[PDB]
């Protein structure tokens, strides 16, 4: 097989400089992901309904899209009646 | 016309079976 | 015609392959140099003029 | 089949059986454009031909009628008969121009080697490619319906039942 | 050995978002209706 | 030294088909099951499988084709009771109650089990390694699961997989409605085993064919580049590994043919082992994952998922399967 | 009962596989070809053809 | 091979086998038409798909 | 040992033409009666 | 510098924890049917 | 007649088995 | 030339080969994978299906999915800048824009991968039979995720990218299409199961006909990639199966070609059948048996039993599986057996 | 008239052209920097 | 909104910390290439 | 059972024609 | 003059058996749908 030329993964993940850098970068990305949910930013970015944002106080009728081109406003008018 | 329904396959097999027999023998004769 | 079209996609691929690899469709080169297919040897894959 | 060994199929210098596929394409493409043009210009228009089947949006009064070309943007609306006429006229001209070009101008050295233009199987591959492209298209226009697939000839579509297309008119 | 290569990018394009996503889902386990 | 002559012929390696001591049991049983199957598939009268005096036709002469034809499982009235011919007052009774089904599968399971042992035997006689039979244990366990183990856990051979094409489908549909086999991690390993098996089979097949060393011309088959029993390998694994090692990355490819081929055996066998155990464990009603009404909003409304949609489909099979066999609201048997 | 029946059936089956594995190999090891076929003494090569 | 009257006439049409233009030739010009044709197909596709809605162009049996 | 009584079987192009003619004509003759 | 068997054990330990947390969240909060 | 057809095909397959096993093309080294 | 310079860089021997095909493959494939991971983690399906389908909503790995666009969207491309989403990323996700995003980028990803197979095979010097074989997964993807919903009313009835969602797709095709009764799926089953059989039986045979090329009990060490000899006995393997099964392989090249043929042919056959189902052209019934059963209330086969099951599936799942139809089934119209 | 639908189409065109443009502009640049010896 | 800065803050610090730990090793690679 | 009257002939030709094609090819090979 | 592009055609016994099997099984499968 030989080796292509890049630095072997084995020696990198066993190097100190690597874990000096990645003992900060990896947890930060983890925390960043945590904050993306705990702040509730994920809900507003993707438009995913919160546990209290599926129905109104007295409806079981599914807010289903029935139109094609006016579908955007049809979803927006669903968000309004909440 | 209300003909014999088996007449079609009987006629087809009447043609195919012996004709194939002759084609088989011929082709294997030329290849010798 | 939808079934025939999908079927002809394979026809495109098959006869397409036959055209580009014509030199090796009866089998690959009898003593292909290992160095060619081994990594790191060439700077460019397949190019004999790119040995490091 | 009997007289297969014609001189025309021989290469003048080598004596090997050879076909100049790049010029053959130009010649045959030139022919296709002429026939394409003539089809739309005469047969479809009714200038020298019967025209084509046209009908009302509900397929009640269909007949063969001459069709004038649609040269506006609506000519790309496939439920417009005039688009079909304008297509074979315009694409017919393009085919003629391209035909002449693919006759007079030799293929680049690189494209010849890359596409193996000395091997006839490269034509089979690319032809088959264009063939299923056209096969997928005619399947689509048949199922979704167009001006080339009238409901008095091939029957209504499923999408007319889905949308109750005939019930609203009734 | 080279530090930043094609392989380097190929790694971090899968690496970085994965840990970010794992942290996100980790926070979702504490969401109460 | 007369009985020794018999033993030598039985264990003989010069027979066109190896007999062996496993074969001494295999040959009669398989012939018994086969002969009865052929006769029953064609000319057997209707069978009251659900034991509710509602005979189900399965043979060709009684209005079936190859697709709808089947040998129908024994009556639910019978259950796990052993029902040979001599336990019936007449062949007419025996046929009405699904007699042929038990006769076939029992002779078959015995024959099939000896078939596996027969595989070890010849390999021992030839000086081979003996684990090919272990690979055959994967489909054999699968047959044991649907023919024997599942009827045991459920309490009737009437809930065994029928010997037919459509009957097989009936077995699958009813199974899903009662066990949710799709949402079971063992069937999912089975799917991964057979999809992966087919993948790797297509994969190994393509890579070896691609790396075939040219020994032939364009006017003949490439297969004639190989002669039976030749010393040299017909392909170049070095080139093949060079290709697949670049398709992904080299450390995701096999350079060891023995290690590669072992993987080819391990993956689908292990996968089928699990889906075999899946049927076997669901036979005792340890069913697939149940996430019906798992997601709930703040107020308390059930927010459906794809699992709840699967449930609605399962409800449809449940309330319709064996429409006359249930008198009580809970389906236990 | 469901827990006890399923768990031990799984174990029972794999132990049968374990029987087949260790038994066959024991036979081969005692006979002297568990590590493969001798190239210069292949048994089949000394046997007559089936046809 | 055999000479025919129709063969002699068609002879020049099949006498330039293997003849090519030096280098890339008209390859870039080809690419421009390939780009425009891709745009063209993309237009008529979205017209039928109603992703592209134009004035005066009602993609329907009603027309 | 191979059997010494094996002979090659032949049928020239002419006999193929004669046979096919015989079969087709008989078929053309009897087909009407098969349909009845 | 750092033993590879240690890196593998720590990473493995981290996997079991983050996976166990997910199985924990299956019985509590959203998707717990409660 | 459907039955006869189904059985006939099945019969041919079984026959084919016999010839593919006992009257196969003998593999030679 | 700049073209030749770029060609050198693209075809450099690396840990991860790129090539010209990489310009199409890598971005499309990354977006298809990323789009699915994004949707199954955050994006819902509440406005398209009335379903939860992300970890954020409480779904697990088996139940998460990227669901198909609403039926009212039709066969719309649903581009982000399209007339439906109108540049709004949030609305785009809520409408099912990520499904087409994955389906389309995933399609051109598969094209890029098959091209990658051609490209590498040309540089290495081997035949392109691996690319040819990969035409079967593509034919499957195209027929099921593209052609089938195109034949139907909308993208809605295409498979949703999820585990349980696929299981829905399976049961849907049973209840509505009777897909099991279709001969083209049957040939596919025989190809997949037959492929798994060939895969298992080949690896097992080779492993159990190995030559002794070492002194160790673990025979994996007794092989070298650069060896010229066969590692297993084809002769011994031939005699074994000849006596066990009756027939056996005698040609290695035909063996490995056949291993390509079986599962590839099967998938292509199943692909053809799906194309038919796109037009509701099903192998749903046998007219001969329906005539008999309708006239004779004592005639019953496993075929007529399965149709009762399909009828149950349809009537019980349709209102929720097709919420755009506004199906309302009073209890008294539901097909039910006794007691249950 | 430039309908909102047509407006988006040109946006889709430019967006695609920029992506393909920047991609090849980067790749060609890198290819010239690290040439093959 | 403020939530964006909160989420991107650990990402920025992570990238920054990584740069200063690799910067003397990073730019040398570009010295050698150029 | 009221089946298709062309089922018999369609099945018979589907077997006979391609199988005959194979038989013909085989016999002319052994004769070579 | 004869055509130099002509080639003999072969089909060994194994291919015959395989081919017949492919046909007989396809027949057994599709026959039910033909009779319908
Ligand atoms: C080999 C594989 C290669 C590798 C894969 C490559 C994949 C690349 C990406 C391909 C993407 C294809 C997108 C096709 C979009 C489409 O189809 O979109 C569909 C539109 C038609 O839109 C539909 O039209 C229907 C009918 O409406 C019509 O009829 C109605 C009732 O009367 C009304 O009158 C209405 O106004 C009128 O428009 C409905 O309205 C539907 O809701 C609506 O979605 O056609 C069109 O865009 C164009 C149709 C013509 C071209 C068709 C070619 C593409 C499809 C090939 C397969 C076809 C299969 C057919 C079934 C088998
Ligand atoms: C699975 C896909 C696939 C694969 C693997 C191949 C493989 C091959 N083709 Mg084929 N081909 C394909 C599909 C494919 N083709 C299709 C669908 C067509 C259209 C009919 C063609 C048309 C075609 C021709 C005309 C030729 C080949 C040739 C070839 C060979 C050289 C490679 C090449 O030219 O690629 C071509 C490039 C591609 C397949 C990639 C194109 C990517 C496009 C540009 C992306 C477009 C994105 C789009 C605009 C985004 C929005 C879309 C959305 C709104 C719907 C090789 C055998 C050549 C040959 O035979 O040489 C001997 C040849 O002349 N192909
Ligand atoms: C894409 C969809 C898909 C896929 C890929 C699979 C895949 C699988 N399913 Mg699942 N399944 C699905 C959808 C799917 N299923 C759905 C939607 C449902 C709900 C309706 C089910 C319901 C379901 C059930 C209920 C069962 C499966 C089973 C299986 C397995 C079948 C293969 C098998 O058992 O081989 C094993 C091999 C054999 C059984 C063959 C044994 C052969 C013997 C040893 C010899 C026979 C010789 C013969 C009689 C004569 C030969 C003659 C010749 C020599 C000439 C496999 C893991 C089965 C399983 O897991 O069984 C353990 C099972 O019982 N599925
Ligand atoms: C290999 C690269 C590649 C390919 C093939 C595709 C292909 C596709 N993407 Mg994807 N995408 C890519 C990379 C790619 N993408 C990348 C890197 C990203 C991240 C930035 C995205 C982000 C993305 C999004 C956000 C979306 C897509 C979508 C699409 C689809 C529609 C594309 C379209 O209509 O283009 C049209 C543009 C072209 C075909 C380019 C034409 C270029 C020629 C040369 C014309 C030049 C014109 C000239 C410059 C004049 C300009 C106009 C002027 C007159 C005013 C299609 C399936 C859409 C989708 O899936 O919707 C469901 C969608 O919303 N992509
Ligand atoms: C014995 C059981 C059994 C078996 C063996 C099969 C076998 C098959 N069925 Mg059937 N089926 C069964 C039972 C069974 N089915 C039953 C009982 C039903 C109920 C009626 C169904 C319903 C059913 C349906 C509805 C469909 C099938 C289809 C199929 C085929 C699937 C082929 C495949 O692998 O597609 C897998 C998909 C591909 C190969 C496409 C390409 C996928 C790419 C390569 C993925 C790349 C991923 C990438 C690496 C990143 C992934 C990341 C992520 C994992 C995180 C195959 C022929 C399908 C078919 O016919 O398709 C044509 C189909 O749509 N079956
Ligand atoms: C009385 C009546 C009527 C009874 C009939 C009842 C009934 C149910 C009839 C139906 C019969 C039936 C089969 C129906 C199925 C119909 C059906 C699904 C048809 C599909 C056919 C078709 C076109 C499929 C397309 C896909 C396809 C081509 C699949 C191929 C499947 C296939 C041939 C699999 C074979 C697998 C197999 C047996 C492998 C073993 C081969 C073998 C012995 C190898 C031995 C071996 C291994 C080694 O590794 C080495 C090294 C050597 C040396 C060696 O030798
Ligand atoms: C959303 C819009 C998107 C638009 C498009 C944007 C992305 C376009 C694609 C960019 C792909 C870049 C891949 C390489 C990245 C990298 O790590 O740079 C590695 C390269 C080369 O490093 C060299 O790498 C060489 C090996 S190799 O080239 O990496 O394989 C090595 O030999 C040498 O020592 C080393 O110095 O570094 C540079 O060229 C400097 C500029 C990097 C940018
Ligand atoms: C689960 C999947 C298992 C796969 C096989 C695992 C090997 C298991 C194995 O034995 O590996 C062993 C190997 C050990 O390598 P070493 O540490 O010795 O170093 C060698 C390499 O670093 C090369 O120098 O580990 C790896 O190579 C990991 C590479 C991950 C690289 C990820 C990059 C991803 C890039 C994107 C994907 C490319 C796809 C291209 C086509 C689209
Ligand atoms: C249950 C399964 C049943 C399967 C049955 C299969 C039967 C197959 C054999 C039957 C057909 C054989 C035909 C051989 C035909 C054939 O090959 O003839 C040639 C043959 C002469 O043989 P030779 O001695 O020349 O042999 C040379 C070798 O090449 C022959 O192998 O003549 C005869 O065999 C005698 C009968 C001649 C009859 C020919 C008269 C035809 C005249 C035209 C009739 C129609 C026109 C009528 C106008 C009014
Ligand atoms: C040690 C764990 C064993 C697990 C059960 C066995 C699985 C592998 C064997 C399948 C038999 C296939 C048919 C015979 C195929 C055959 O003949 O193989 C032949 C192959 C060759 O080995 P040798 O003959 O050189 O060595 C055998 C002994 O003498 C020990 O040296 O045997 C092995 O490689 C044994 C590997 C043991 C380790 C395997 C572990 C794999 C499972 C790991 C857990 C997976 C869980 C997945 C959950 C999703
Ligand atoms: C959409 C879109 C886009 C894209 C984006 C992306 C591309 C993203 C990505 C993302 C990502 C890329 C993510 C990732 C994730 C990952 C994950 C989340 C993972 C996980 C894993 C796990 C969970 C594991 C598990 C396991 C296994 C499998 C093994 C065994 C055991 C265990 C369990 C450990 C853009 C912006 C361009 C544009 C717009 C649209
Ligand atoms: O029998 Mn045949 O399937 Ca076992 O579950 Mn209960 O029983 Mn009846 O229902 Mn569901
Ligand atoms: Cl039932
Ligand atoms: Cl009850
Ligand atoms: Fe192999």
């Amino acid at each position: 097989a030989g080796t292509t030329g890049e630095r072997p993964f084995s020696d990198i993940i066993t190097s100190v400089r690597y874990w000096v850098i990645h003992s900060i970068t990896i947890p930060a990305l983890f925390i960043a992901g945590w904050l993306f949910v705990s702040t509730g930013l994920a809900y507003d970015v993707f438009g995913t309904p919160r546990p209290d944002s599926y129905y109104a106080q007295e409806q079981r009728s599914i807010p289903l899209v029935t139109d094609r081109f006016e579908a955007k406003q049809q979803v927006e008018t669903f968000l309004e009646q909440l | 016309m209300e003909v014999n329904q088996l007449g079609l396959i009987a006629t087809a097999l009447f043609v195919l079976v012996p004709s194939v027999f002759l084609i088989i023998l011929y082709v294997q004769t030329e290849s010798q | 015609h939808a079934v025939f079209a999908l079927l002809f996609f394979f026809g495109h691929i098959w006869h397409g392959a036959r055209t580009l690899f014509r030199d090796v469709f009866s089998g690959i080169d009898p003593e292909l140099s290992p160095e060619q297919v081994e990594w790191g040897f060439y700077q460019k894959v397949g190019d004999v003029t790119t040995r490091r | 089949w009997v007289y297969w060994d014609l001189e025309l199929f021989r290469d003048p210098r080598t004596g090997e059986p050879a076909l100049d596929l790049p010029k053959m394409f130009g010649i045959h493409l030139f022919l296709a454009g002429l026939l394409c043009f003539g089809f739309g210009a005469f047969h479809l228009t009714g200038l020298f031909g019967p025209g084509m089947w046209v009908s009302d949006p509900y397929g009640l009064t269909g007949s063969v009628q001459p069709v004038a070309p649609e040269w506006g943007p609506d000519g790309f609306n496939p439920y417009n008969p005039g688009g079909v006429v304008a297509h074979h006229i315009a694409a017919g001209i393009v085919g003629i121009i391209a035909g002449l070009f693919h006759i007079l101008v030799r293929p680049p050295q690189r494209l010849y080697k890359a596409l193996r233009m000395g091997n006839i199987e490269t034509v089979l591959s690319s032809s088959i490619a264009a063939v299923f492209f056209a096969a997928f298209v005619v399947a689509g226009t048949m199922w979704y319906g167009s001006a080339t697939t009238p409901i008095e000839l091939f029957g209504p579509t499923r999408y007319q039942w889905d949308s109750s297309y005939f019930q609203q008119e009734i | 050995y080279p530090i930043f290569t094609v392989r380097w990018v190929a790694v971090h394009t899968l690496a970085v978002p994965t840990i970010f996503f794992l942290g996100a889902i980790a926070a979702m386990q504490f969401i109460q209706r | 030294n007369l009985w020794e002559r018999f033993c030598n012929w039985v264990t003989s390696t010069d027979n066109r088909l190896y007999v062996g001591w496993f074969g001494v049991i295999m040959i009669p049983t398989l012939l018994a099951a086969t002969i009865c199957f052929v006769i029953a598939f064609i000319a057997a009268p209707p069978v009251d499988i659900d034991g509710i005096r509602e005979p189900v036709s399965g043979s060709l002469l009684y209005g079936n084709n190859i697709i709808t034809g089947a040998v129908v499982p024994s009556s639910n009235a019978i259950g796990l009771h052993f029902y040979p011919i001599w336990e019936a007052a007449s062949l007419d009774e025996w046929l009405y109650n699904g007699g042929p089904y038990q006769l076939i599968i029992f002779h078959f399971l015995l024959g099939a089990s000896c078939y596996m042992g027969r595989q070890w035997e010849l390999s021992y006689r030839l000086g081979m390694r003996p684990w090919i039979c272990v690979a055959y244990s994967a489909p054999l366990a699968s047959a044991f699961a649907v023919f024997l183990i599942y009827p045991i856990g459920q309490g009737s051979f009437s809930d065994g997989m029928p010997l037919g094409i459509s009957g097989t489908f009936n077995f699958m549909i009813v199974f899903q409605a009662e066990h949710n086999i799709l949402m079971h991690p063992f069937h999912q390993l089975g799917v991964a085993g057979v999809f992966g098996g087919a993948l790797f089979c297509a994969m190994h097949g393509s890579l070896v064919t691609s790396s075939l060393i040219r020994e032939t011309t364009e006017t003949e088959s490439a297969n004639y580049g190989y002669k039976f029993g030749q010393e040299e390998e017909t392909y170049n694994i070095v080139a093949a590994h060079g290709y697949f090692g670049r398709l992904i990355f080299q450390y995701a490819s096999f350079n060891n043919s023995r290690s590669l081929h072992f993987f080819l055996a391990a993956w689908p066998v292990v996968g089928v082992w699990f889906t075999a155990l899946g049927i076997s464990t669901m036979a005792f009603n340890l069913n697939g994952f149940n996430f019906n009404h798992s997601v709930i909003d703040a107020k308390g409304n059930v927010i459906n998922t794809w699992a709840d949609i699967i449930n609605r489909a399962n409800l449809g099979m449940e309330v319709m399967h064996e429409r006359n066999a249930h008198n009580f609201p809970l389906d236990l048997a | 009962r469901s827990w006890l029946a399923t768990s031990h059936f799984v174990l029972a089956f794999f132990f049968l596989v374990g029987h087949l594995w260790h038994a066959g190999r024991a036979r081969a090891a005692a006979a002297g070809f568990e590590k493969g076929i001798d190239r210069e003494s292949e048994p089949v090569l000394s046997m007559p053809s089936l046809d | 091979a055999r000479r025919t009257w129709l063969g002699d006439i068609l002879r020049p049409l099949n006498s330039e086998y293997g003849k090519v233009a030096p280098g890339w030739g008209t390859t870039p010009l080809m690419a421009v038409f390939m780009g425009l044709f891709l745009v063209f197909l993309l237009i008529i596709l979205e017209i039928y798909n109603s992703t592209l809605i134009l004035d005066g162009v009602n993609v329907s049996w009603k027309a | 040992e191979p059997n010494p009584n094996r002979q090659p079987v032949e049928l020239n192009r002419t006999s193929l033409y004669l046979g096919l003619l015989l079969i087709l004509v008989l078929a053309l003759l009897f087909s009407s009666y098969f349909f009845n | 510098r750092i033993p590879l068997w240690i890196v593998a054990t720590v990473a493995g330990m981290g996997v079991i924890v983050i996976v166990g947390l997910f199985f924990y969240g299956a019985y509590a909060g959203l998707g717990s049917s409660l | 007649m459907e039955t006869i057809t189904y059985v006939f095909i099945f019969a041919c397959i079984i026959a084919l088995f016999f010839f593919a096993i006992f009257f196969r093309e003998p593999p030679r080294i | 030339g700049w073209f030749d310079i770029l060609d050198d860089w693209l075809k450099r021997d690396r840990f991860v080969f790129v090539g010209w095909s990489g310009i199409l493959l890598f971005p499309c494939a990354y977006l298809a994978l990323g789009g699915w991971l994004t949707g199954t983690t955050f994006v819902t399906s509440w406005y398209t299906h009335g379903l939860a389908s992300s970890y954020l909503e409480g779904c697990n790995f088996l139940t998460v999915a990227v669901s198909t666009p609403a039926n009212s969207m039709g066969h719309s491309l649903l581009l982000l800048w399209g007339p439906e989403a109108q540049g709004d990323f949030t609305r785009w996700c809520q409408l099912g824009g990520l499904w087409t995003f994955i389906a389309l980028h995933g399609a051109f990803g598969l094209i890029g991968f098959m091209l990658r197979q051609f490209e590498i095979a040309r540089l290495v010097g081997v035949r392109p039979y691996n690319a040819i074989a990969f035409s079967a997964p593509i034919a499957v993807f195209v027929s099921v995720f593209l052609i089938y919903p195109l034949g139907q009313s909308s993208w809605f009835f295409a498979p949703s990218f999820g585990v349980a969602a696929i299981f829905r797709f399976l049961l849907f095709f049973q209840g509505f299409h009777n897909w099991t009764l279709n001969p083209f799926h049957m040939m596919g089953v025989a190809g997949v199961l037959g492929g798994a059989l060939l895969c298992a039986i080949h690896g097992a045979t080779v492993e159990n006909t190995l030559f002794q090329d070492g002194e160790g009990a673990s025979t994996f060490r007794a092989f070298n990639p650069t060896q010229a000899e066969e590692t297993y006995s084809m002769v011994t393997a031939n005699r074994f199966w000849s006596q066990i099964f009756g027939i056996a392989f005698s040609n290695k090249r035909w063996l490995h070609f056949f291993m390509l043929f079986v599962p590839v042919t099967g998938l292509w056959m199943s692909a053809i059948g799906v194309v038919g189902l796109a037009l509701n052209l099903r192998s749903y019934d046998f007219i001969s048996q329906e005539i008999r059963a309708a006239e004779d209330p004592e005639f019953e086969t496993f075929y007529t039993k399965n149709l009762l099951l399909n009828e149950g599936i349809r009537a019980w799942m349709a209102p929720q599986d097709q919420p755009h139809e506004n199906f309302v089934f009073p209890e008294e119209v539901l097909p039910r057996g006794n007691a249950l | 008239t430039i309908t909102p639908s047509l407006k988006g189409f040109f946006i889709g065109l430019l967006s695609g052209a920029v992506v393909l443009g920047l991609t090849f502009a980067v790749l060609i640049a890198i290819s010239q920097i690290d040439k093959v010896q | 909104d403020w939530r964006v800065l909160v989420v991107l803050l650990p990402v920025l610090l992570a990238a920054g910390w990584a740069v200063r730990n690799i910067l003397p090793y990073a730019v040398k690679q570009v010295q050698k290439l150029l």
